[PDB]
RNA sequence: CGGCCCCCUGGACGAAGACUGACGCUCAGGUGCGAAAGCGUGGGGAGCAAACAGGAUUAGAUACCCUGGUAGUCCACGCCGUAAACGAUGUCGACUUGGAGGUUGUGCCCUUGAGGCGUGGCUUCCGGAGCUAACGCGUUAAGUCGACCGCCUGGGGAGUAC
């Protein structure tokens, strides 16, 4: 899992943010784990699920500038 | 105190009267809870669960919240043509219009709760939990829409009162 | 149970000693029994009347008392017999003879030992102490002061358990040095066995009833200070 | 009076936007987005304006007090001003929790502060160590600060001057219960609900925001200024 | 229910033209139909694994935990259809402020940004009336209701006994 698509520039340090799409992901993740048939479409894809603490985050912006905290 | 009726002087009936403490990171709490019922034998809401240090404290409290916010209701003195299928909190009540010539019979502080409601003879056994706190709740949910009509029409009533609303 | 005694750190400055004389070290044992003897015996006979505090004071071929009171009149009794026989007995125990004044009244509502006395006799009557802490405090809030706090114990009600309660309001400073402020802790005696009141009582943070000398060395006494440095 | 019509169109102008997000029953004022940009519903807004306008002109001559609250970093000089002048009360170094229901206190409170503001001018407080009485000027700037534009309030006020009610919702609910007409301004994301009368509106634009406000304070202080008049013309009158 | 295709084919979502005209609701009994392992014969078998064995723990059951290691897991047809059987929210239908996300029939737009409005679609965020013990639900209800059916009536002992 240095992941097989190449970083722009070649260096020591693999760019593992550059990398990843959609690799390691669901399929070399769970290592030395028990397997699951119907569990990860609710376990693994939860793409909405951490969107909600940066909305979260994005409507306490507004309510600084509300306070006068902000 | 604010909407409350022409009550005169207090209804001071204590219901109940405890003292709580969790004790577990620096001893007791000091303060004790009440509940009170303050009423004027005429009907009203007034109906105050507060807390405070000591027990004069306490029902001072308690009875201030029996006394603000609390709604004209407009009885003819113990009898009552329109009560409410009472709900509040599983503790279930159906009154229903009735004379005073037959009485009315009640356990504990019951018939002293339901007089200064006015709702003595109308009231009719209780269901779901019989816990002192939320049983005697008959004169507030069970008040919340009435009438107790003198006039003769009362047979054109809602008919009156329609016809000034066009 | 915390604190090193409240008014214990306070007697070196605008607080007052309870006991003031002295004795060059070798007789220092001998007056302080004597000043305690006095302090046991003389205030058994005043039993009668209310005190709040006893002061005792030691010149050159005199001991002089002074007591605080809730009144002037209380330790005179009828036509001085009554302080007579009081001076009788501090002669009688000290090895010299006797002066007893009555002070000046200040504050005695609110006085450390009068004011506990006052709270002590709920408890100690066996009333229902369901006002009464409240009434306690509504009364020393009433007639002065700045903040008050009571602590009451022995078994309130006749307990088989420890059994405390407590009461503070206004403002009750602890570790402060400055001022006299008043504390007392009661001991008494009811049919059950003893009960005790741990009572505070802050009058000010300044207070002139014991203040500091009205010079200092260098404009004092006389005109002319300077030495001729030597010229014997 | 006559104004209504022309504060509520040059300040409406400027439709808002607070994204698409808006609140449900705040709907009849509020016009489908035009490609993700809100758009104010005006038409339904003309009732609205005219009725509030015309009853604060009434109370004019009954009241003695105005409370301007919901401040904000874009509402506090609109707060300052609507006002004009001390027989109308202000907050914009915050509104606190429980100025109306506690007010007794708050009395208490400024007591303290107009009579240790003459001490600190005479020079009183400042004894003890130097960190001790810069510490007691640090809270006294605050206490001051925050109190300055309601030290003088003798009572309850008659009615609540809301700028937005977004963020402020506490001081309405006691407001209420004290049985004290609101008189509202609201944005999109707040409701009209639960508060006698709305200037429906948007919290955006800063054009917008003064010019409620000015609507709804000109009518009741000129009204009021209107109703000390009438006392000098009944005297005035014989001579005339 | 998840590789991609082909053959047979269900059910639901839209829309115009058009037709019938209560032909409707519910459903005991009922016949059909399995997540999972269980499982008979045939086919298939690569790894992993209950037990089993031994180490390791001392922490006890060969358990746990680790290594060896088998039935099993896998398909086809077949037998009693089990559970926490699911939105533990019955069925279908009528009524109740809405905006917006995901994303799709389709009317309109330079489709000004998984965009905007008209009107259907499942699916979801927010919250109002109502409803709760409390979290929560809220137009896909756990609201207002409709009929009809299904099931529950203190614990332990019993999902066993009869």
């Amino acid at each position: 899992p240095v992941i097989k698509v190449r970083e722009n520039e070649p260096f020591d340090v693999a760019l593992r943010r550059f990398k990843r799409s959609c690799e390691k992901a669901g399929v070399l993740a769970e290592v030395r784990r028990r397997e699951f048939y119907e569990k990860p479409t609710t376990e693994r894809k939860r793409a909405k699920a951490s969107a909600v603490k940066r909305h979260a985050k994005k409507l306490a912006r507004e309510n600084a500038r509300r306070t006068r905290l902000y | 105190a604010h909407i409350e009726k022409q009550a005169g002087e207090l209804q001071e009936k204590l219901i109940a009267v405890n003292r709580v403490s969790k004790t577990v990171k620096g001893g007791r709490i000091f303060s004790f809870t009440a509940l009170t019922v303050v009423g004027d034998g005429n009907g009203r809401v007034g109906f105050g669960y507060g807390k405070a240090r000591e027990v004069p404290a306490a029902i001072q409290k308690a009875m201030e919240k029996a006394r603000r916010n609390m709604i004209n209701v407009a009885l003819n003195n113990g009898t009552l043509q329109h009560p409410v299928k009472g709900v509040h909190t599983g503790s279930r009540v159906f009154m229903q219009p009735a004379s005073e010539g037959t009485g009315i019979i009640a356990g504990g502080a019951m018939r002293a709760v339901l007089e200064v409601a006015g709702v003595h003879n109308v009231l009719a056994k209780a269901y779901g939990s019989t816990n002192p706190i939320n049983v005697v709740r008959a004169t507030i949910d069970g008040l919340e829409n009435m009438n107790s009509p003198e006039m003769v029409a009362a047979k054109r009533g809602k008919s009156v009162e329609e016809i000034l609303g066009k | 149970g915390q604190k090193v005694h409240p008014n214990g750190i306070r007697l070196g400055i605008v607080k007052p000693w309870n006991s003031t004389w002295f004795a060059n070290t070798k007789e220092f044992a001998d007056n302080l029994d004597s000043d305690f003897k006095v302090r046991q015996y003389l205030t058994k006979e005043l039993a009668k009347a209310s005190v709040s505090r006893i002061v005792i004071e030691r010149p050159a071929k005199s001991i002089r008392v002074t007591i605080h009171t809730a009144r002037p009149g209380i330790v005179i009794g009828k036509k001085g017999e009554d302080v007579e026989k009081l001076r009788k007995v501090v002669a009688d125990i000290a090895g010299v003879p006797a002066q007893i004044n009555i002070a000046e009244v200040r504050k005695p509502e609110l006085d450390a030992k009068l004011v506990a006395d006052s709270i002590t006799s709920q408890l100690e009557r066996r009333v229902m102490f369901r006002r009464a802490m409240k009434r306690a405090v509504q009364n020393a809030m009433r007639l002065g002061a700045k903040g008050i706090k009571v602590e009451v114990s022995g078994r309130l009600g006749g307990a088989e358990i420890a059994r405390t309660e407590w009461y503070r309001e206004g403002r009750v400073p602890l570790h402060t040095l400055r001022a006299d402020i008043d504390y007392n802790t009661s001991e008494a005696h009811t049919t059950y066995g003893v009960i005790g009141v741990k009572v505070w009582i802050f009058k000010g943070e300044i207070l002139g009833g014991m203040a500091a000398v009205e010079q200092p060395e260098k404009p004092a006494a006389q005109p002319k200070k300077q030495q001729r440095k030597g010229r014997k | 009076a006559t104004v209504s019509m022309r504060d509520m169109l040059k300040a409406g102008v400027h439709f808002g936007h607070q994204t698409r997000y808006w609140n449900p029953k705040m709907k009849p004022f509020i016009f489908g987005a035009r490609n993700k940009v809100h758009i104010i519903n005006l038409e339904k807004t003309v009732p609205m304006f005219n009725e509030a306008l015309a009853e604060l002109n009434k109370i004019a001559s009954r009241k003695g007090k105005i409370l301007f609250v919901g401040t904000k970093r874009a509402a506090s000089e609109a707060v300052k001003d609507a006002a004009l002048s001390c027989d109308q009360f202000f907050v914009n170094h915050r509104w606190l929790g429980g100025m109306l229901t506690n007010w007794k206190t708050v009395r208490q409170s400024i007591k303290r502060l107009k009579d240790l503001e003459t001490q600190s001018q005479d020079g009183t407080f400042d004894k003890l160590t130097k960190k001790e009485a810069l510490m007691r000027t640090r809270e006294l700037e605050k206490l001051e600060n925050s109190l300055g534009g309601i030290k003088d309030m003798g009572g309850l006020p008659d009615a609540l001057f809301v700028i937005d009610a977004d963020h402020e919702h506490i001081a309405i609910k006691e407001a209420n219960n004290l049985g004290i007409p609101v008189f509202a301004i609201v944005d999109t994301n707040s409701d009209p609900d639960g508060v006698d009368f709305v200037i429906p509106g948007n919290d955006d634009a800063i054009r917008a925001v003064t010019l409620y406000l000015g609507a709804v304070a000109a009518t009741v202080r000129e009204g009021r200024s209107q109703d000390l008049a009438s006392q000098a013309e009944e005297s005035f009158v014989e001579a005339e």
